[PDB]
């Protein structure tokens, strides 16, 4: 699961 | 119940990024002002597309940058910076980022939330995992009350789980605001009622935002 | 570029909890030419919901939001006007004559029958926004005219109708600055009314 | 009614 913060 | 209320918890922010600045901000304006910002990365131009800083704070560390931000909202906010990553090497350092309730992670890297679940924290603690879709079309948001960060389930939540207005394009300022607001209340929601708690929120193109599960609403 | 917003010139009469935000969304988008029309200055009371921190408290609301859009971005170029809507002078009527997309944030009901008395001279793209007294909704008019339509405005607010915090107005920001990208993209009569719920989700109705 |  790709995340961008 | 004010030993369910916020604004009475120190509230550690393990990045201070495009998301973990807008929450930040909006934490110290509702009155959290016991802040502690965790951040080795300096400001670039490049960020200020989607961040609550402006072009002043460019080549400083992000965590101080954003510390001096929060502690001109308030009269009494005392936010403290750590410019460094986590963990820290300091012995010093780390019994300080042990004096925070609520620990919040919002770098949307898997490295961080197996650092997490090795820190020592020495006593239960508020956990809570936030970040965006990778065109912010959606929100991932995890939460648990433990003395130890539990990686595994946060994962295996996560990977089930997975104009220029529209949600699929790429991420803009009012895409990260309008997270750093769903996350601000999911923030506030959690520390009144600590527990085991994961949603999944997803922007629509008619302006509406959806969480699964559903709670409220048709 | 005739449907992107960043090109289009963007007054954005008071500078207040919403419209300091959605300005400050605006700037971050790209939107460089702003205006910023407020004549009542910043009070401590304000910053629980708004933009700006106790550095501009006691300055003009338009003066500081305008100092502060200028530093977000290197091409930032937004103009303040200390004055209340309508301007007095002949000059500065001409200023905000030069404005494509004139967007009311100040929720009185003063400003929408003073901007439907207002010369523009040219066709606009009028936007209002303006939220319920505890945050629970949005109100979210758009029209092209070359004059505002205040009658049926007013109408479709009156049919529609704790404390605001700050992730209360800042979820209402991020909607209204997609709703004013959605209105330049696509100009036209346009009403819709949002409602936000306990954990932010939120629900729509527009006007057919 | 309304708040800005
Ligand atoms: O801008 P963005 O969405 O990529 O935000 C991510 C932020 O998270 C910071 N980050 C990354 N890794 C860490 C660790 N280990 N500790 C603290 N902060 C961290 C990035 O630097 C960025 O600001
Ligand atoms: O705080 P708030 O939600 O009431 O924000 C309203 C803002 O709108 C400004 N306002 C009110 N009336 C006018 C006129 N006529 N022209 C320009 N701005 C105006 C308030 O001062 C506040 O900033
Ligand atoms: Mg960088």
């Amino acid at each position: 699961t790709g995340r961008f913060a | 119940e004010a030993a369910n209320d916020i604004r009475s918890k120190k509230v550690l922010i393990i990045g201070a990024g495009s998301l973990g600045s807008m929450i930040a901000e909006n934490l110290m304006r509702i009155g959290v002002v016991s802040q502690g910002i965790l951040d080795a990365d300096l400001l670039q131009t490049g960020n200020l597309s989607r961040h609550a800083l402006t072009m002043t704070s460019v080549g400083h560390n992000k965590a101080a940058a954003l510390v001096e931000h929060l502690n001109r909202i308030l009269p009494d906010a005392s936010a403290r910076s750590f410019s460094c990553a986590f963990p820290p090497e300091s012995e010093v350092a780390k019994n300080s980022l042990r004096q925070y309730d609520v620990i919040i992670d919002c770098t949307g890297d898997d490295g961080v939330l197996k650092s997490l679940a090795a820190f020592d924290w020495k006593s239960e603690k508020i956990f809570i995992s936030l970040a965006m879709t990778w065109r912010a079309e959606g929100l991932f948001a995890f939460a648990a009350s433990e003395t130890s960060f539990p990686v595994t389930d946060a994962s295996s939540r996560f990977n089930a789980s997975a104009g220029a207005w529209h949600p699929v394009f790429p991420a803009r300022a009012d895409d990260v605001q309008l997270w750093a607001a769903v996350g601000t209340k999911f923030i506030c929601r959690v520390v009144s009622a600590p527990g085991r708690i994961y949603e999944y929120f997803k922007q629509m193109p008619d302006g509406t935002v959806e969480k699964e599960p559903h709670e409220y609403g048709s």
